């Protein structure tokens, strides 16, 4: 679009990865703090990768206040330069470091709050972002939190196609995906937000898995393993397994103790095992939990 | 279920309507072109009809390079010896953009037949997403046919497969598909497919979802119906080879009607 990088000045790196080094930067002209994420292309003998690709076109579209905006990207042969609007932290470090005794409850229902805007904007547009934890959402001074990183996102056609297995970190990955499915949907997006909500009233991953077989059994030591009653068609799921334990699913007051009912009801809602019951991000902002937010 | 978003289905709709007018091509686009005609760009998405068959790709793929292309050629002067570069870049894009496993650079290379070098595809990619300024979330046709998939009742894979096979057919013809959005061809398309083989109409519940009834779709209907008639005797065939296989239901081999009523 509109912009030349001798009109910004790098302050610090702030991050990096295999999309590359990001620093923050200043406009020199308007004063405005942004974030530069670089991707170099001289590196790249498939050309622009596909994760930029998506990025970029996925990002034009989605203009809200809790996905963090993509002001512009500057084309080079040689580099690629993404500009986002700057937010100084991310939620796992807010979590590491600031909260010791814990976030207080009016915080975790505001930033839940702001998450389910931003993901049911995103379901709205038809985009997927299958990557959502704690480093993928951005903080800032005022109290706003973003979804960020739409690297591993996905355009969906309704209804949806197969698409790329074992998405989303493994942590956060939603049974339907553990289990090999077909298809996956809106819903996986929703298991990671109800594991991050957890994850906020604790400070600890919910389901801290080392292997896909370990994580799932830990979801199923958590919420019971899944039969044909919680849950049609899991037995016939590509790696359902019969011989998989068969754990009763625990009252849902342990696995959160500190929990209040409508943040409980709203957990099991988020943790449903079934797809199609678990609910929307759209149905959620209507929750009781959220009644004086 | 949630496989077909019940909570977002209308917003997504919405949505694509909005996008495919902004995503449209310029209908006048290829008079101003001085080098390149329809047929010649018939050749083109004919041979990517081929490459998407050769290479397994996504039918969303093919539509979406078909999109890049058309909007390209709406901004961009281009010499015959170049639309076959255009059309490759695309392709990739596509391909990058849709397929969990996009063909490498190496064999968008081998396909074009040596004609161009990895160095030009690369550019022209480049080109193209400048071009575009990377808007390549585009509605296609598909994305509208699997919503009307939806109101079968019940469901039925010759009307669905029919129908994406009248779909295809009209990306080959500039004239005179260029003039409609992909939601109304898609319209045309299912209404078409359903009246061929189960004899039922355009259902009223499209009706309320699209706002579009037999009476709005007539002229598109009129120019689908002559290309299915005529479709045999056109010079580009790969659609119809590619929907004689069983995949999509051998459904290039039912009969056209030889009337609508409509
Ligand atoms: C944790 O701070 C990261 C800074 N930042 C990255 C983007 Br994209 C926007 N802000
Ligand atoms: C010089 O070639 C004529 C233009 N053309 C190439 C393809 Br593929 C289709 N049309």
């Amino acid at each position: 679009g509109p912009g030349s990088m001798e009109n910004f000045q790098k302050v610090e790196k702030i991050g990096e990865g295999t999309y590359g080094v990001v620093y923050k930067a200043r406009n020199k002209l308007t004063g405005e703090v942004v974030a530069l994420k670089k991707i170099r292309l001289d590196t790249e003998t498939e050309g622009v990768p596909s994760t930029a690709i998506r990025e970029i076109s996925l990002l034009k579209e989605l203009n809200h206040p809790n996905i963090v905006k993509l002001l512009d990207v500057i084309h080079t042969e040689n580099k690629l330069y993404l500009v986002f609007e700057f937010l100084h932290q991310d939620l796992k470090k807010f979590m590491d470091a600031s909260a010791l005794t814990g976030i207080p409850l009016p915080l975790i229902k505001s930033y839940l709050f702001q998450l389910l805007q931003g993901l049911a904007f995103c379901h709205s547009h038809r985009v997927l972002h299958r990557d959502l934890k704690p480093q993928n959402l951005l903080i800032n001074t005022e109290g706003a939190i973003k979804l960020a990183d739409f690297g591993l996102a996905r355009a969906f056609g309704v209804p949806v196609r197969t698409y790329t297995h074992e998405v989303v970190t493994l942590w956060y990955r939603a049974p339907e995906i553990l289990l090999g499915c077909k298809y996956y949907s809106t819903a996986v997006d929703i298991w990671s937000l109800g594991c991050i909500f957890a994850e906020m009233v604790t400070r600890r991953a919910l389901f801290p898995g080392d292997s896909e077989i370990d994580q799932l059994f830990r979801i199923f030591r958590t919420l019971g393993t899944p039969d044909e009653v919680v849950w049609p068609g899991v037995t016939s799921m590509p790696d359902y397994k019969p011989s998989f334990p068969k754990w009763a699913r625990q009252d849902f007051s342990k696995v959160v103790p500190p929990l209040d009912e409508d943040g409980r009801s709203l957990l099991s809602q988020m943790l449903h095992y079934d797809p199609n019951k678990r609910i929307s991000a759209k149905a959620a902002l209507a929750h009781p939990f959220f009644q004086d937010v | 279920g949630v496989n077909e978003v019940p909570d977002y289905h209308e917003d997504i709709h919405t949505y694509l309507r909005e996008m495919e007018v902004k995503c449209k091509p310029k209908v006048g686009y290829m008079k101003k072109q001085p080098d390149i005609t329809n047929s010649m760009r018939a050749i083109l998405v004919d041979w990517l009809v081929e490459v998407g068959e050769e290479y397994k790709l996504q039918n969303e793929t093919l539509h979406l390079a078909v999109n890049y292309i058309d909007r390209f050629l709406s901004s961009m002067s281009v010499l015959r010896g170049k639309l076959q570069l255009v059309g490759t870049a695309a392709m990739l894009l596509a391909s990058k953009f849709e397929e969990i496993y996009p063909p490498e650079v190496a064999e968008f290379v081998y396909i074009t037949d040596d004609t161009y070098t990895k160095k030009q595809v690369l550019r022209m990619e480049h080109l193209v997403l400048k071009v575009l300024a990377f808007d390549l979330a585009a509605p296609t046709i598909n994305q509208f046919l699997t919503q009307y998939f939806l109101h079968q009742q019940p469901a039925n894979c010759k009307v669905e497969s029919l129908a994406m096979f009248l779909g295809e057919l009209s990306l080959i013809d500039a004239d005179p598909y260029l003039k409609y959005l992909p939601s109304v061809i898609a319209a045309a398309a299912f209404h078409l497919a359903l009246y061929t083989v189960t004899g039922q109409s355009w259902p009223e519940s499209l009706v309320q979802k699209t706002g579009y009834t037999l009476e709005t779709l007539k002229p598109c209907l009129l120019d689908l119906h002559q290309t299915y008639l005529r479709a045999p005797q056109h010079a580009q065939q790969s659609i119809r080879e590619k929907y004689k296989n069983s995949k999509y239901h051998g459904v290039s081999l039912l009969n056209p009607p030889e009337t609508l009523n409509v």
